[PDB]
């Protein structure tokens, strides 16, 4: 049995309604009861069960969620979304040997514009120590995701030796977070003064700078 | 509580086997079914198969029952998974999960990482990110940990033992060029009471055995 879910992604604000869709290729009912259930999986976690036989609330799951249907077609609802319901809902038949899960719909969380808060972290005296030096520069919880991290030493536009890391979005606030590392060893990090983290957002009306003097 | 446990992530060479284990404790371990389930990096979810803990009765995807064989202890209260003759293919989360009916699956193990590489695992080294004047903000400062050269994934961050989890991000792994990751966790806390918490970050990368704690302080 093959289960189709849709949207493959659906973008809702808190307070509103969430309508997620699984369809099953073949049927999937008794005269009387449906074998279809829904999990929530979020970051890092296992799939969670929220509902079974396609209308019972798992003990201890949420009021807000709901599910329905019969036959080949379901459906999860959430009343009204909450910030932590950021996460990828699955839909699990167990009709037949064996049991199959659709291919998931993310649920993303709409918010207003944050600017992130910049703050830069030169090298510590270990790591030094051991003949590598790593710059970090961390946005933190900002909307949405789409921000520009530039590395500047002594001015001048770095071209590669930084890598960037992106937070999926926060389960209380919605935001993002993002690192920036410049990674250079310590010879090419002392001949420099200064090291700069300049970040873009639209939330901010001109690129912010970050910087410090090496010592 | 119902919990099921399960054993830790570690890298396998292509061809070899890895034997995992799932520890269940809160309830009767005989009186459910353990099922096995694959996840793919990026992926979504594939049963492997089933085990009857009573008598050891097993059924399988079709799709896996060459790949892999179920057994329990029922004195020790775990089941295990072995899969056999790794390939790239096989590198997943693993989960164990009971079902009480065949039907639904209500309690998850927390996933095992397999990762099947001809590389070595190695162990992080961990660098303090101090809270300075150039990591303030409007009355709040950040602080971290980097944790930084390890193969496989994953490394785990808590802070504090567990006690420290609000404005925690523990950044998702980049690969370095070396074909080792790296990645961050910091946190922002008050700058008021930066002279008096204590700010501790307790890596784990279970693949080569390395638990790191580090004082993180002012700098």
């Amino acid at each position: 049995i093959v289960l189709t879910q849709s949207p493959a992604t659906l973008s809702v604000s808190p307070g509103e309604r969430a309508t997620i869709s699984c369809r099953a290729s073949q049927r999937v009912s008794s005269s009387t009861y449906s074998y279809m259930h829904w999990y929530q999986q979020k970051p890092g976690q296992p799939p969670k069960l929220l509902i079974k036989y396609a209308s019972n609330l798992e003990s201890g799951v949420p009021a807000r969620f709901s599910g329905s249907g019969s036959g080949t077609d379901f459906t999860l609802t959430i009343s009204s979304v909450e910030p932590e319901d950021f996460a990828t809902y699955y839909c699990q038949h167990s009709w037949e040997x064996p049991p199959t899960f659709g291919g998931g719909t993310k649920l993303e969380i709409k918010r207003t514009v944050a600017a992130p808060s910049v703050f830069i972290f030169p090298p510590s005296d270990e790591q030094l120590k051991s003949g590598t030096a790593s710059v970090v520069c961390l946005l933190n919880n900002f909307y949405p995701r789409e921000a520009k991290v530039q590395w500047k030493v002594d001015n001048a536009l770095q071209s590669g030796n930084s890598q960037e890391s992106v937070t999926e979005q926060d389960s209380k606030d919605s935001t993002y977070s993002l690192s920036s590392t410049l990674t250079l060893s310590k010879a090419d990090y002392e001949k420099h003064k200064v090291y700069a983290c300049e970040v873009t957002h639209q939330g901010l009306s001109s690129p912010v700078t970050k910087s410090f003097n090496r010592g | 509580q119902v919990q099921l446990v399960q054993s830790g992530a570690e890298v396998v060479k292509p061809g070899a086997s890895v034997k995992l284990s799932c520890k269940a404790s809160g309830y009767i371990f005989t009186s459910y079914y353990m099922y096995w389930v694959k996840q793919a990096p990026g992926q979504g979810l594939e049963w492997i198969g089933e085990i009857n803990p009573s008598n050891g009765d097993t059924n399988f995807n079709e799709k896996f029952k060459s790949k892999a064989t179920l057994t329990v202890d029922k004195s020790a209260s775990t089941a295990y998974m072995e899969l056999s003759s790794l390939r790239s293919e096989d590198t997943a989360v693993y989960y164990c999960t009971r079902s009480d009916g065949r039907n639904d699956m209500d309690s998850w193990g927390q996933g095992t990482l397999v990762t099947v590489s001809s590389a070595s695992t190695k162990g992080p080294s961990v660098f303090p990110l101090a809270p300075s004047s150039k990591s303030t903000s409007g009355g709040t400062a950040a602080l971290g940990c980097l944790v930084k050269d390890y193969f496989p994934e994953p490394v785990t961050v808590s802070w504090n033992s567990g006690a420290l989890t609000s404005g925690v991000h523990t950044f998702p792994a980049v690969l370095q060029s070396s074909g080792l990751y790296s990645l961050s966790s910091v946190v922002t806390v008050p700058s008021s009471s930066l002279g008096t918490q204590t700010y501790i970050c307790n890596v784990n990368h279970k693949p080569s055995n390395t638990k790191v704690d580090k004082k993180v302080e002012p700098k």
